[PDB]
Parts: C-alpha cells; structure tokens; sequence
C-alpha cells in the first residue's frame, strides 16, 4: 500500500528491533531487513492469515505474537500488507 | 497484589480433537480447527536454529481479548483472556 521502504528503515532504527518484514496474502517478500528474510516471509504470511480465521471481525484484526525468552515476533495485517517485527526484550 | 484479567474460556487439544473446553471456547469446532492449524504452522516455524521452536507462548491479541496458546508437545493449551 504505497511505498514502504522508508518504514522498514525507520523501524529498524529502534535499537531493540532486529528484524522487520512485509508480505501480503500471497507471501511475496515485499521487503525485509535484519533477522527476517525470504525463508520467513511465507510462514509469516500464513500465520496472519490463519489468525484472521479466529474471528468474524468486529473489524477485529489480531496481532500474532510468538514470545521467546529473548524477544518477540509481532505480526499484523494492515492492509493486504502483513508486517512482522522482531524485537529483543 | 496485581489484578489478573478474567478468563473467558479454555481449550485443550490432543491432536486432533477437543480434550476439554469451557466458556466461549466450549464445543466450538471451528475455533479448535483454526487454532490447531495456526499452532502447527507456528511450531514448524524456524528463525535461525533448527533445534529450537522459536516461542514459549503464542498469543493472538484482539481488541478486547487475547488467546494465550502453549504447546507441549502433541497437546495444545489455550486460554481466552480478557485484555488488561
């Protein structure tokens, strides 16, 4: 949805954000930085899609969070664009 | 002491079926199927270490509630929790 390169860069500027990645409903790697890359784009797209099935949205689009001891991967769709962010704790 | 939000339902899966359920999640086959699929994908996901499931918890956060999902190892434990 419009340009997105600039957003990837600003987001990475955060010192706890070590990865960012954007995909769509198709799993197209629309741009990634850091810890997240091509082999991750597909699973990330699938997760957001699968999570959306857990509601018939009150316009209620979920955030999927994979929580580990070290950090988190946060995944949200907005809109037709799926954004994953890998944070350190 | 800290106030812990209310639970709205539980679901325990023991592949593939519902082993137990309550509240909002009770006899909801659609939710159990959709969780089971999400969990299988999330469990197969690898970051940079093949011998490491890259999560200890999976949480699906909605506007008013969150699903808190833990796996071990062929079972799935789900709590639907009101948001803080």
């Amino acid at each position: 949805a419009a340009t997105l390169e600039q957003h990837l860069e600003d987001t990475m500027k955060n010192p706890s954000i070590v990865g960012v990645l954007c995909t769509d409903s198709q799993g197209l790697n629309l741009g990634c930085r850091g810890t997240l890359s091509d082999e991750h784009a597909g699973v990330i797209s699938v997760l957001a899609q699968q999570a959306a099935k857990l509601t018939s949205d009150p316009t209620d689009i979920p955030v999927v969070c994979l929580e580990s001891d070290n950090g988190n991967i946060m995944i949200q769709k907005h809109d037709g664009i799926t954004v994953a962010v890998h944070k350190m704790a | 002491l800290e106030r812990i939000p209310d639970q709205l339902g539980y679901l325990v899966l023991s592949e593939g079926a519902v082993l137990a359920s309550s509240g909002d999640l009770e006899n909801d086959e659609q939710a159990a199927s959709a969780i089971s699929e999400l969990v299988s994908t999330a469990c197969g996901f690898r970051l940079h270490r093949g011998m490491n499931v890259p999560f200890k918890r999976l949480s699906v956060v909605f506007g008013e509630h969150t699903l808190l999902v833990t796996v071990s190892g062929q079972r799935v434990f789900v709590v639907k929790r009101q948001n803080r």
